[PDB]
């Protein structure tokens, strides 16, 4: 079945940036808008985190060994935006992959996100939008 | 007629700071609830600011003027992670001051180039009093020297002499910089940003490169490219008001071994604006102008963008 928000739920993505990210609506329409300022990947390397704590733990190693390769390393595709320190604490914890390994990472992609991204997409039509369509 | 126009740089070179002295000059600037928006920013600047410092304290060993001070530390770092982000309760506030006050702190603010600090440190610290007054609203100044990584590319748009701008800022981190080729066609202008601050400090992406050397590296990389043979490209030597107060007690030999001019703000800037313009191949047929900025002053930047739209209004009518 479709998911269309109700007023008040798309109206509370702009009391907070989590509200925005931990609905799944609301991540849906913050890609499109990250899609347009070209910093998807953002968005992208922190849902991988999730699905990395919170999903099937017999294969962490597998997975935290593909994000690095698709985000953090040199050049990668994704490549994310993180300082060197971030990014050193990061490659070490590698040696020994587990759960929550890409936690400074992601929370630093998390910050990234929530002060310059976030705060255009409340402004922009993408999310008036959203807003006018909102139910009763 | 439009005009595409590009904001390049490395990462902390003034680029957003531009954009924003755009809004307020060619833009009827913010509003009382957008202000308001930024006084998080500034707390969140502010703490991140005191807490490198605090940090760099052991890291450089370097002792508190008065030991007492030590146990303000250790709370602040607990305070950081307990308190909402973008806040600044009292007793926070009234940690901070006093740690600024220290001969210590001072000491490790003066050496700043040896960790890594935000431009705006001494501007916020300063004046914390001030920031935390109750019915506080931020200034110009103010939002103009709020620090907020951008990442990806955004435009804006405005009117001047008749002029439609279409104006792109993009990040200046390494990673982000792949994404500059998907807005290379049709590019009318670059304004090239380099921080002048930067011959002494090291790159946040690779604490073992210097902040200019990997400017260098970049603008020899844009300016020498097929895409703007055609497109007018001005350098925006940057941060010239924080440039000509460490070019008083740091030497630009720390940058350039060879540099045998005198450590000021004349000297120094004119050899660093040669390194820059000498790496045109073609300047033959095409000229590269630079002005000396200060983002952050209104009137500064108001003045060189009415030059940069004289060189663009010119270049065109040929
Ligand atoms: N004093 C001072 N600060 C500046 C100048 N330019 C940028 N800044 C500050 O330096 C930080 C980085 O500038 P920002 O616009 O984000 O840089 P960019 O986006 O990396 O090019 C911000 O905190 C600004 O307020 C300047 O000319 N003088
Ligand atoms: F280059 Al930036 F924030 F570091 F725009
Ligand atoms: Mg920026």
């Amino acid at each position: 079945l479709v998911d269309i928000p109700t007023k008040m739920r798309v109206e509370r993505w702009a009391f907070n940036f989590s509200e925005l990210i931990r609905d799944p609506k609301g991540r849906q329409s913050f890609q499109h808008f990250l899609r347009k300022e070209f910093s998807g990947e953002n968005l992208g390397f922190w849902e991988a985190c999730e699905d990395l704590k919170y999903g099937d733990q017999s294969k962490v190693k597998e997975k935290a060994e593909e994000i690095y390769k698709l985000f953090l390393a040199p050049g990668a595709r994704r490549w994310i935006n993180i300082d060197g320190k971030t990014m050193d604490i990061t490659v070490k914890g590698l040696k020994h992959p587990h759960r929550y390994v890409l936690d400074a990472a992601q929370t630093h992609i998390y910050m990234l996100m929530k002060k310059d991204s976030y705060a255009r997409y409340l402004k922009s039509p993408i999310y008036k939008e959203m807003l006018a369509k909102a139910i009763e | 007629r439009t005009v595409k126009l590009l904001l390049l740089g490395a990462g902390e070179s003034g680029k957003s700071t531009i954009v924003k002295q755009m809004k307020i000059i060619h833009q009827d600037g913010y509003s009382l609830e957008e202000c308001l928006e930024f006084i998080a920013i500034i707390y969140g600047n502010t703490l991140q600011s005191i807490l490198a410092i605090v940090r760099a304290m052991t890291t450089l060993n370097i002792q508190y003027g008065d030991s007492a001070r030590q146990d303000d530390a250790r709370k602040l770092m607990h305070m950081a992670d307990t308190i909402e982000e973008g806040t600044m309760p009292k007793e926070m506030s009234d940690i901070i001051q006093r740690l600024w006050k220290d001969s210590g702190i001072q000491a490790c603010f003066d050496r700043a180039s040896e960790y890594q600090l935000n431009d705006s440190a001494g501007y916020y610290l300063s004046d914390l009093e001030r920031l935390v007054t109750p019915g506080y609203v931020p200034t110009e100044q103010d939002v103009l020297r709020s620090r907020v990584k951008t990442t990806g590319i955004i435009e804006t748009q405005f009117s001047f002499k008749d002029l439609n701008f279409r104006m792109f800022d993009v990040g200046g981190q390494r990673s982000e910089r792949k994404k500059w080729i998907h807005c290379f066609e049709g590019v009318t202008a670059i304004i090239f940003c380099v921080a002048l601050s930067d011959y002494d400090l090291v790159l946040a992406e690779d604490e073992e490169m210097n902040r200019m050397h990997e400017s260098m590296k970049l603008f020899d990389s844009i300016c020498n490219n097929k895409w703007f043979t055609d497109t007018s490209i001005i350098l925006f030597l940057n941060k010239k008001d924080l440039f000509e107060e460490k070019i008083k007690k740091s030497p630009l030999t720390i940058c350039y071994p060879e540099y045998a001019g005198s450590n000021t703000y004349e000297e120094a800037g004119n050899y660093i604006k040669v390194q820059f313009l000498e790496l045109n191949m073609r300047r033959d047929v095409k000229e590269i102008y630079s002005h000396m900025t200060c983002a952050t002053d209104t009137q500064n930047v108001k003045f060189v963008f009415d030059a940069v739209t004289d060189i663009i209004i010119k270049e065109n009518l040929k």
